[PDB]
């Protein structure tokens, strides 16, 4: 349902989940469908542990999540049609490394 | 040793890319 | 200024800086250089208490993390007659081989 | 890549190991 993740290139993604929009940043240190699925899982884990970020290991990666203040988020308004989406006031940076 | 992803809580609901100009999404800024 | 860190084994260290004491935890996965760069990492964390981010030393990547220091309200630290204030968060440095 | 440690702000002040029972260090805990 999501655009393919950029395996080699770092990227910024805005994600709509429940009533919120989240700002994520992905940084990187063969079956790419599995890779995309586990990266989506990593995002879903970060979303499920918003307040207790810790590094974790997937089948192929170690993910080091970080949270930082989303500066000037008070100066933004996000809408889906007429619905107001609530921006989560923190940006998440996922440092993805290889599980050797 | 790090915690396995399978031992963690996961948001399982719908998750979409927020892309203004698509799917009715819009974003604004103060002026 | 600090005694050498235990390079292979994980450890907990209480450090006195300024008027405060900080709780650090070191986890892993010529030792003088390693100890020096780990002290430098600690000093960087202390210099970026509110904006923790990962950084690379000559030999390691350091992933610093902050967590709530539980049961710290029931502790009192003193240096002689001076009262030291414990910083209410524990810093865990995940050290990984840079290559 | 990752930011170099040499590009970070650094606390340059005095830094000591806190070891109760030495150098005048002391620590206490609440009790019933």
């Amino acid at each position: 349902s999501l655009k393919p993740f950029t395996y080699p290139f770092p990227e910024t993604r805005f994600l709509h989940a429940g009533p919120n929009v989240y700002k994520f940043k992905i940084r990187y240190g063969e079956n790419k469908e599995v890779i995309t699925q586990e990266l989506e899982d990593s995002v879903r884990v970060v979303l499920g542990n918003l307040d207790n970020l810790q590094p974790f290991a997937t089948e192929h990666f170690i993910v080091f999540p970080y949270k930082s203040k989303w500066e000037r988020v008070s100066h933004l308004k996000f809408k889906h049609g007429e619905i107001i989406l609530i921006p989560y006031p923190f940006v998440f940076t996922l440092y993805v490394e290889m599980k050797w | 040793g790090y915690i396995s992803i399978d031992a963690m809580k996961k948001f399982l609901g719908e998750l979409h890319d927020f892309i203004p100009g698509t799917s009715g999404y819009l974003a604004y800024h103060v002026q």
